[PDB]
DNA sequence: AGAGGATGTGGCTTC
DNA sequence: GAAGCCACATCCTCT
């Protein structure tokens, strides 16, 4: 369902907006999708962060493996990644050990989100 | 694919890991939109309990630690190495690469130093199942 | 205009002024208390008539269509801020939480008898 | 009456 | 001037 890969080998997750305006419900739903098997009920979990915010404020930043699918609901982005800033995601699978998955730019927050120019 | 080929060499070249094996600044994530108080609290006893969350502030990236081997533990949450500071460790398998995460954090300010050190143990035994 | 509330509270002319700012300067204003009024209890005040005050905030922000119903969610936006807080219970009464006594430079009984509230 | 979610709009500042 | 941050203004759903 048209999937791109992270800084693991083991994990996809699907397409993000480029631009998004903080706290706003994303335009198609998260999902991390693992490659080798994981088993069900695993928990996923998301953080985001750079050289301007070291932690950006997530809601929903958790969800459930099932099915190789850790589909988030309403995951939103609230805290801000800067001018022309974004944020590397990290993801991490809670197996054991706990495996993690990096992707860098992923995404730029601000309060406005994409608009149209002025005038 | 839990890992990659070049789990050796992908630690020792890639910027990624190479930034993150000096001692850099290193902070404690979890719930910034409250009191510093009830921070210092939900800090130290989620870490009795083996987890935490930290992130190198100068490059922010976040990492979801678990001090266990792979409750609490010994050497992989020291809480005595000296007074008001909390050493921890945990392994993980990063971006395809297993490695280890050791670092200190002040229990009062929260901040600290840590590093990501290659784990031989973990890596090599991990081409068990891979082969 | 017994004392310069909105600048008091931070208005400078820079930019459009402030729902709190403005609401402030109209119970600072004798002519005013017809539809709006402290309620004689700290910094609590009662929108006797809130289509007039809807009105006039309207007319001061140059929005012809500003009702009530929408100067309202104004209000609603300040109690996470802790500008405003709503006094349950009692219809269109609100009350200033923020420090206005610093920012005002008076208290509530020396205010309230500036402004002779009785 | 009142709370609060979703999202667009104009003033202003910073890059 | 673009692209940030702000404080609403509009519209609504729910109780």
């Amino acid at each position: 369902g048209e999937l791109v890969r992270t800084d693991s080998p083991n994990f996809l997750c699907s397409v993000l907006p480029t631009h998004w305006r903080c706290n706003k419900t994303l335009p198609i739903a998260f999902k991390v999708v693992a490659k080798g098997d994981v088993p069900d009920g695993t928990l996923v979990t998301v953080m985001a962060g750079n050289d301007e915010n070291y932690s950006a404020e997530l809601r929903n930043a958790t969800a459930a493996m099932k099915n190789q699918v850790a589909r988030f609901n309403d995951l939103r982005f609230v805290g801000r990644s800067g001018r022309g800033k974004s944020f590397t995601l990290t993801i991490t699978v809670f197996t054991n050990p706990p495996q993690v998955a990096t992707y860098h730019r992923a995404i730029k927050i601000t309060v406005d989100g994409p608009r149209e120019p002025r005038r | 694919p839990r890992v990659v080929p070049d789990q050796r060499s992908k630690f020792e070249n890639e910027e990624f890991f190479r930034k993150l094996s000096r001692e850099c600044e290193i902070k404690y994530t979890g719930f910034r939109d409250r009191p510093h108080e009830e921070r210092q609290t939900r800090f130290q006893n989620a870490c009795r309990d083996g987890r935490s969350e930290i992130a190198f502030v100068a490059t922010g990236t976040n990492l979801s630690l678990q001090f266990f081997p792979a409750t609490p533990s010994r050497e992989y949450v020291d809480l005595e190495r000296e007074a008001g500071k909390v050493y921890l460790k945990a392994p993980m398998i990063l971006n395809g690469v297993c490695v280890i995460w050791k670092g200190w954090i002040d229990l009062h300010r929260l901040d600290g130093m840590g590093c990501l050190e290659f784990d031989e143990e973990r890596a090599q035994q991990e081409d068990a199942l891979a082969q | 205009p017994v004392i310069p509330a909105a600048a008091l509270a931070g208005y400078t002319g820079s930019g459009p002024i402030q729902l709190w700012q403005f609401l402030l300067e109209l119970l600072t204003d004798k002519s005013c208390q017809s539809f709006i009024s402290w309620t004689g209890d700290g910094w609590e005040f009662k929108l006797s008539d809130p289509d007039e005050v809807a009105r006039r905030w309207g007319k001061r922000k140059n929005k012809p269509k500003m009702n009530y119903e929408k100067l309202s969610r104004g209000l609603r936006y300040y109690y996470d801020k802790n500008i405003i807080h709503k006094t349950a219970g009692k219809r269109y009464v609100y009350r200033f939480v923020c420090d206005l006594q610093s920012l005002l430079g008076y208290t509530p009984e020396e205010l309230h008898a500036m402004l002779d509230v009785k």
